DNA sequence: TTGTCATTTTGCAGGTACTCTTATTCAATATG
RNA sequence: CCUAAGAGUAC
């Protein structure tokens, strides 16, 4: 229960909310600094080589 | 099960011995608990 | 009972 | 006034709460058992048996030496000093509270004893009595036993005596209250634990199932013995439609249920007539008789004592005594372990009878639906044990532990023939180190949570904290009995709920006393003694009970109490004894022992004069006491005392409580009988038979919900979570918090005193140090960012300050004794001869190790550099080499926080080791996020800020600070939020303070008219322009000055994210918490939600690519994954399987690895297959 | 050598790394690390 | 999270301060307020999880 | 702790305010109300923001200094 | 700072002190003056030294 | 050659996340 | 580092 059922994760951010009326519905706001921290893994392609270079 | 559990290997006459993996040393509570077997199995056979 | 609050019974 | 017997009005009370709070302050209670403790229940324990007597028989195989010797040690009187401190150099001197929390030292004084050691020698003639005589070798001397731990402010501390002038000289807030311990320089108060009263006969009903169906029992004891806790059960078998209604009781140390009248013959009773005359005290009573007569019928085939003693010896669980010496045991289990708390003496017997037998009364009148079963929640029932009785019951144990050493050493070195030294015998240690322990850590021995470190965030916090009270575990409700003792809406929402209570403001602790002066006023009045009580003869008799102990009956009850109560009245009786005349059940019941909570009530009196019930206290006592109070701020002193001593004021328990009637305001109910319409609407209850006056309601609330203006306005569960809350806010904890090295401080830049104010916070002490600002709040729905209890801050409002906070953080670092010569050093690690050097910057770090204070400070820099010294000669890990001789333990900044360095402070421990503090201070500025709420449970966090030119403004220019939502307001019914800022803004434009007390009449009316006297609208509402467009808004907002606390909940400190970092070493997963940069749970209905939804793959990519993938080989043969796998080699072998060729790898997690090698240690082989062998 | 405050006697002194913490006018064991002398700076919004 | 509902996938809106900021309407499902509530952002690793993530 | 330089809300200069406001109260034995009105704060945020505001500086003040010169 | 209120405290007190404006727009902003940090083209310096003898 | 009915023993587990702090690691007698 | 205990946040 403690390490299978349910475990431990990383790429997970945590949080105080906050309201915006100026936001869509499937939209989320997420500071900076968390944005910062957690990645996504972009694979490589002619099609996204260009800004892929520029991020890193 | 005639391969897979017999009712005499509910007796137990070899311990499987846990590799460190499964305790990680500050020695865990599982090495200490095989260090007692080990000490009273030397006892029981010095005594026999 | 349950447990808690076996069983009944067991 | 100029009349000096003029009834006193509701106003004139305050300055009797005034002179109660001058004398008692508001952790009276600690400070009082504690001094009981100290000055009177260690000499108890100390003399109460502590005498060892060891008799070394001559043992003498010639006639030569038939010399048998007795050496005996003897406890005299016990001496404890001033509070010092020992020290490395052996030099000794006084320990001030401002040096042993600095120094991590321990706040307490020695104790000494003057021991006695006495030895006796007799001949040893066989046959012919033993006689010792001295041998005028009597050498007494006090001898060191070990450290008692001393409460501040305590009357055996530095500070009881101490001035304000004093206080500051010793760096100590005077607003400090004390009644709390320093241990290892940490702050430990002992919460009050609640128990159940003992020598008590409680009735209990039974559930069907259970063959018994009432249950009578006792929780007996004895204070001044063995203190140990014996149950005795008195039972009825059978169910209502039962015929064999058979009672039986349930002796110590035996195996059955005794029959009742069995024990009654043994006791001495034989004949069944005296049996009933001791059970049933009413020859009508005819339905207890038949009820009764089964239990006759029982005991028939028992008709003398001595049978009735050899049936229970034979009953007795030892089984190890011959027939003829079975008498003796049941002699003893009925002398020494039947009833205890009555005697243990012998010559007795027809005591215990009487209350056996008034026990199965009990039960009978409970099981013939005379009675109710006794509540259990009953408060009147319920004892609080403080400091003294368990540091008394753990320095029993302590103590018995000690002489039981002493005892075994002393036989040691006499059957060793050695000689004998009283430094060699007594263990200081034994009694230092378990007060130490037991204070240090929450358990209680050798229960938890006893002791608990002081909190510190708010000066109200403190308070709160100091008068806490436990229930070790329907018992969460808020009780009847718990009027005026415990507040009413101040406990925790969670699974503390009702078992974690605090006491009212004017609750007090009854510390206990001595019960031999008052039965020695009973029998000189004209009680009967108990021994030659014929119920016949004296049928309308009222039995007299001391702290539980039926002690005879007295014929005349009336005259008995009024004298009693004179007593009591003019001191001649402590006044927190107390004494219950139920006059239907025919009791009479006097308590002295501790732990009963008592509160103040004023005395009402016939007042011949005025022809009506009217108070004892007059114009002329206000009149003093104002006096007095106005010349401490030359006549004679008027104190709370001096109204205690001439009958003025009284002190109720709940007991007491039952049997009087209370008036709750003097103006309206004491005198004998056009209408405000905002006034509430109030009874006057049309009966004048008041005995007592409440001194004010609004004492029935606690130290944190008398913060709340205006609670009686609000819906309970509001006051609840503000009562709750208030304790998080932020303000000034002390005065003196900048020579404190506290883990953490938390001080507002602007502490300011509430507009609306209620008179017990002067008391508190709240308008001397703060907790919160007064904002000024709209009620309005601006933007919509402030939805769902969100607010909107004035920008500009933080900008000049406005719930600005400073926050300070402390770092404690020792360098510790590994060896004889393996001292650490404080010093600056040098990348060249260190180990494990922290990735922060060491360039901060000066030739000590330690930064200097002004230097600021970012995450991760190293702020304390220390090593210690390692074995040399090492080579590995690439970079290692015999210079590495120092591994690096510095302490590096949190991560998450950064700052300016405050202070530093370099000392010596108790060892003598130096060891160094360091504070660092930061700003906490008010941003998107931060938690602020009101004082009646309003909580929101900030939604967004906007600066001045964009919130809404009045004609005059003013623009709130604040801005919540309308919706939070009808749901939650907080009118007195309203109350309030209307309150509040009418006191700052008058100038005046709004008095927000609870139970006054202000009306909503009259501030209203006094608001339009001021010129506006008189509901508070404005009108008020559009910040971005200038416009008019179609709605006037509600608007004014409210109090706000800013809580300790800030974004800054809970914001987290995790890419990849530390994993755990045991499953391989990610550690837990923000502080080790740790990973979120995805727990079970997590997992749960996301099959819901149907998404596989990601629930796989989350348990398996987020967490732990494990790569292991497996066989084919075997399921197991016993492989070995030389991957650089290619080379797969199953050992046992003796395969090669038929090895397969498979993805598990981590965990899943580790269950099936601990299944397999644990016998059983979970095989993993990769292919079917049966069919769907 | 470096400097420290006496939290009593409020008085200067200079420890190196052999000496004992203790205040030479009255004794006491608890001293204060002193100011630093690097110029701080401090934004006053 | 006693529901589905309770754990949905959202669009990123990267924001300047150190709050999740979520749509008003969107509070009901999730049974959350802005009285001190945390909440949890988790990030899918590959196309696959983005993919099923965005379309279920 | 100390007097605050400008009041919150709008920003009116209070902190030059406190020793005069004291001074009313004390030798002039003028009621809060007044001395306020005297001092020119007539909008109710400086009011609150000079009548409520708690002057612990003198506690600080009373202990001994840590480092005296 | 011997005093009991802190650095950044009077750094607060002191950035919430009017001074005399009336001739500003002959002063110039500090992020578009040529100097390093601040000069007498874009900056006024004062200096507190309080002693309590 | 079959029902009878009437006392004495039988196992237990308690929601989901998250933050912080504090203490403690067997003492002491005994032999190398 | 582990363990235990206590306090607390949102339900
Ligand atoms: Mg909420
Ligand atoms: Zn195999
Ligand atoms: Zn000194
Ligand atoms: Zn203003
Ligand atoms: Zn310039």
């Amino acid at each position: 229960r403690g390490n299978l059922m349910g475990k431990r994760v990383d790429f997970s951010a945590r949080t105080v909310i906050s309201g915006d009326p100026n936001l869509e519905l499937d939209q989320v706001g997420v500071p900076k600094s968390i944005a910062k921290t957690l990645t996504y893994p972009e694979v490589v392609t002619p099609y996204n080589i260009d800004r892929l270079t520029q991020l890193v | 099960n005639e391969v897979f559990s017999r009712p005499e290997w509910m007796i137990l006459t070899c311990l499987p011995v846990p590799p460190p993996p499964v305790r990680p040393s500050g020695e865990d509570d599982l090495t200490f608990k095989l260090a007692d077997i080990l000490k009273a199995n030397i006892s029981l056979e010095t005594l026999e | 009972t349950x447990p808690g609050v076996t069983x009944p019974g067991v | 006034f100029e009349d000096e017997s003029a009834p006193i009005t509701a106003e004139d009370s305050w300055a009797v709460i005034s002179a109660f709070f001058r004398e008692k302050g508001l952790v009276s209670q600690q400070l009082d058992s504690f001094n009981q403790f100290v000055d009177y229940t260690l000499q108890d324990i100390i003399c109460e048996d502590s005498t060892l007597i060891l008799e070394q028989l001559a043992q003498h195989t010639t006639e030569s030496d038939n010399i048998s010797r007795k050496y005996e040690i003897s406890f005299g009187k016990i001496y404890v000093t001033k509070p010092m401190v020992n020290e490395s150099d052996g030099v000794t001197h006084a320990l001030y509270p401002q040096e042993a929390r600095l120094r991590n030292l321990t706040y307490s004084s020695g104790l000494f004893v003057d021991v006695k050691k006495r030895t006796y020698e007799a001949i040893d003639v066989p046959g012919r009595e033993l006689k010792y005589e001295l041998i005028a070798e009597e050498s007494e001397g006090k001898v060191f036993i070990g450290r008692l731990p001393i409460m501040l402010r305590s009357k055996n501390c530095y500070l009881s005596e101490a001035t304000e002038s004093d206080l500051y000289k010793l760096k100590e807030c005077p607003f400090d209250m004390g009644g709390y311990f320093i241990i290892n320089g940490s702050e430990k108060v002992l919460i009050a634990q609640e128990r159940s009263a003992g020598n008590i006969v409680q009735v209990f009903k039974k559930a069907a199932p259970s063959p018994i169906s009432h249950v009578a029992e006792i929780r007996s004891a004895l204070e001044k013995g063995s203190r140990f806790i014996s149950t005795l059960q008195v039972k009825l078998y059978g169910r209502e439609g039962s015929s064999a209604r058979t009672i039986k009781a349930t002796l110590p140390y035996i195996k059955q249920d005794i029959p009742i009248v069995i024990i009654f013959r043994a006791l001495g009773i034989i004949p069944d007539g005296e049996i009933l005359e001791h059970i049933c005290y009413d020859v009508n009573d005819w339905q207890m008789l038949e009820m009764l007569k089964p239990c006759v019928e029982d005991g028939f085939v028992i008709q003398d004592r001595e049978t009735a003693l050899d049936f229970i010896g034979r009953r007795g669980t030892a089984l190890g005594i011959k027939k003829e010496k079975r008498i003796q045991y049941a002699k003893d289990i009925l002398q020494k372990e039947f009833l205890p708390h009555i005697t243990q003496l012998e010559g007795f017997e027809s005591r215990k009878a009487f209350f056996l037998g008034y026990m199965i009364n009990r039960l009978l009148l409970c099981a013939l639906d005379r009675k109710d079963q006794d509540d259990r929640d009953h408060f009147g029932k319920k004892r609080l044990d403080l400091a003294g009785p368990l540091l008394a019951q753990l320095f029993k144990t302590l103590f018995k532990k000690l002489t039981k050493d002493i005892f075994r050493y002393m036989q040691r070195t006499v059957e060793e023939a050695h000689d004998f030294n009283m430094k060699l015998a007594i263990n200081a240690k034994t009694i230092t180190s378990g007060l130490k322990y037991a204070l240090a850590t929450g358990n209680w021995g050798e229960r938890a949570g006893v002791s608990q470190v002081l909190n510190r965030y708010t000066y109200s916090s403190t308070l709160s904290h100091l008068r806490r009270t436990n229930t070790p575990i329907k018992p969460r409700q808020l009780h009847n009995t718990h009027w005026g003792l415990v507040c009413p809406a101040e406990t925790p929402e969670g699974q503390a709920c009702g078992l974690v209570k605090n006491l009212s403001l004017m609750s007090c602790i009854s510390v206990g006393t001595d019960p031999m002066p008052i039965i020695t006023f009973l029998s000189e009045w004209g009680m009967e003694p108990l021994e030659d009580y014929v119920p016949h003869q004296s049928p309308d008799a009222t039995r007299v009970f001391v702290n539980g102990v039926w002690h005879g009956v007295h014929r005349n009850p009336a005259r008995l109490m009024e004298t009693l109560r004179t007593l009591r009245r003019k001191g001649d009786i402590n006044p927190e004894v107390s004494m219950i005349r139920d006059i239907r059940e025919k009791e009479l019941k006097i308590f002295t022992d501790a732990g009963r909570v008592y509160r103040p009530l004023f005395i009402v009196e016939d007042d011949e004069s005025l022809g009506h019930k009217e108070l004892k206290v007059r114009k002329g006592h206000i009149a003093k006491l104002m006096a007095t109070e106005y010349q401490d701020i030359d006549v004679e002193e008027y104190t709370w005392s001096s109204l205690l001593n001439e009958g003025l004021v009284e002190y109720i328990d709940a007991e007491e409580e039952e049997s009087i009637l209370i008036a709750m305001q003097p103006e309206d109910l004491e005198p004998a009988e056009d209408v405000d319409p905002a006034k509430r609407i109030r009874v006057s209850h049309h009966a004048t038979t008041f005995t007592h006056c409440e001194i004010h309601p609004s004492m029935i609330l606690g130290v944190a919900a008398s913060i709340i203006p205006f609670p009686d306005h609000n819906q309970s569960p509001r006051n609840t979570y503000q009562s709750a809350m208030g304790k998080q806010a932020m303000g000034v904890f002390l005065t003196n918090y900048n020579v404190r090295m506290d883990t953490m401080a938390n001080i507002l830049y602007y502490p300011q005193k509430p507009l609306g104010t209620t008179r017990a916070m002067e008391y508190l002490k709240f308008r001397e140090l703060p907790a919160g600002q007064n904002a000024i709040v709209a009620i309005a729905c601006y933007s919509g960012y402030n939805q769902e209890d969100s607010m909107i801050m004035n920008q500009s409002s933080i900008d000049r300050g406005l719930f600005r906070s400073l926050f300070f953080r402390s770092y404690m670092d020792q360098e510790k004794k590994y060896g004889m010569s393996i001292t650490e050093t404080f010093e600056k690690p040098q990348r060249t001869n260190t180990l494990r050097m922290k990735h922060g910057t060491y360039d901060k770090l000066d030739d000590d190790g330690l930064i200097a204070p002004g230097v600021r400070v970012s995450g991760e820099d190293v702020i304390i550099g220390k090593t210690t010294p390692i074995s040399p000669d090492e080579e590995e890990l690439g970079q290692r080499t015999a210079y590495h001789s120092k591994r690096d333990a510095s302490t590096p900044l949190r991560s998450t926080e950064n700052g300016i360095v405050d202070q530093v402070l370099v000392t010596t421990n108790q060892d003598g080791l130096k060891f160094v503090k360091v504070r660092v201070r930061t700003t906490k500025i008010p941003q998107i996020g931060d938690k602020f709420a009101s004082r009646h449970g309003q909580k929101g966090t900030i939604g967004i800020t906007y600066r001045r030119e964009d919130m809404p403004f009045t004609a005059e220019g003013i623009v709130p600070d604040l801005i919540i939502n309308p919706h939070a307001i009808p749901s939650r019914m907080t009118v007195a939020h309203l109350i309030e800022c209307l309150l509040s803004k009418v006191a700052a434009l008058s100038g005046n303070e709004g008095d927000a007390s609870p139970f006054t009449d202000i009306t909503v009316e009259g501030i209203s008219k006094l608001l339009r006297e001021h010129g506006y609208q008189s509901r508070g509402f404005e009108v008020m322009y559009n910040g971005h467009t200038g416009k008019k808004l179609m709605a006037q907002i509600f608007f004014g000055p409210t109090y706000y606390q800013r809580l300790r909940h800030m974004v800054d400190d809970k914001i987290h994210a995790r890419a990849r970092g530390p994993m755990q070493v045991l499953t391989r997963q990610p550690v837990e918490g923000r502080s080790r940069d740790g990973g979120l749970r995805f727990g079970e209905m997590e997992r749960d939600c996301m099959i819901a939804h149907g998404a596989a793959s990601f629930l796989k990519e989350r348990l398996m690519e987020a967490s732990d993938a494990f790569r292991v080989h497996i066989c084919g043969i075997c399921g197991l994954m016993t492989v070995i796998a030389k991957l650089n080699h290619n080379q797969f072998e199953c050992k046992g399987c003796d395969n090669k060729i038929d090895i397969y790898q498979i993805h598990i997690p981590y965990a899943a690895k580790l269950l099936f090698q601990e299944l397999m240690a644990m016998n059983i082989t979970p095989r993993l297959y990769t292919d079917r062998s049966r069919d769907f | 050598t470096l400097k420290y405050i006496c939290a009593e006697c409020s008085s200067k002194l200079s420890l190196s790394r052999t000496d004992a913490v203790r205040c030479k006018d009255c004794g006491h064991r608890i001293l204060l690390k002193a100011r630093t002398k690097r110029l701080v700076q401090f934004e006053a919004r | 999270s006693l529901h589905k509902m309770s754990m949905m996938a959202h669009r990123v809106k990267v924001i300047p301060y150190s709050t999740f900021r979520l749509n008003l309407s969107v509070t009901s499902p999730y049974n959350a307020d802005f009285d001190g509530d945390e909440m949890n952002l988790h990030v899918p690793q590959s196309e696959e999880t983005r993919a099923e993530l965005s379309q279920l | 702790m100390i007097v605050p330089v400008r009041c919150f809300s709008c920003g009116k200069v209070v902190g030059d305010k406190w020793e005069s406001y004291l001074n009313l109260l004390q030798e002039d034995e003028l009621d809060e109300g007044t001395a306020l009105s005297r001092l020119g704060l007539k909008r109710y945020c400086c009011r609150r923001m000079i009548l409520t505001h708690v002057d612990l500086i003198e506690k600080f003040l009373r202990y001994n200094p840590l480092e005296k010169r | 700072n011997t005093t009991v209120l802190a650095d950044e405290f009077i750094a607060h007190r002191l950035g919430l002190i009017p001074l005399q404006s009336m001739d500003i727009e002959q002063l110039e902003y500090s992020r578009d003056c040529f100097c390093e940090d601040h000069c007498d083209k874009c900056s006024v310096v004062l200096t507190l030294q309080a002693f309590g003898e």
